[PDB]
């Protein structure tokens, strides 16, 4: 019929728009996970370095 | 003379009514088919469209 194909584009619309969603919403995750491992690596060398300083101490 | 002449309008006239008779009645039983199978087709999408619209 038509009233199929009305139906049918509406329903392509909303996949593209979820879709569209997911991929921004994934790529923002990797991106602050990846600023989360820099945070804790600089942590962890911040440790190293007090410690060899209060060595010296 | 002419009596005849008008005999053989008739009889002419006349074959040319049951001619057209089967002819009429076919053509109006086909298309009385040919509707019954475009209503077969559509109460079908009927059906299919009374769950596809909108649930």
């Amino acid at each position: 019929m038509d009233a199929i194909k009305k139906k049918m584009q509406m329903l392509k619309l909303d996949k593209e728009n979820a879709l569209d969603r997911a991929e921004q919403a994934e790529a923002d995750k990797k991106a602050a996970e990846d600023r989360s491992k820099q945070l804790e690596d600089e942590l962890v060398s911040l440790q190293k370095k007090l410690k060899g300083t209060e060595d010296e101490l | 003379d002419k009596l005849k002449e008008a005999e053989t309008r008739a009889e002419f006239a006349e074959r040319s009514v049951t001619k057209l008779e089967k002819s009429i009645d076919d053509l109006e039983d086909e298309l009385y088919a040919q509707k019954l199978k475009y209503k077969a087709i559509s109460e079908e999408l009927d059906h299919a469209l009374n769950d596809m619209t909108s649930i």
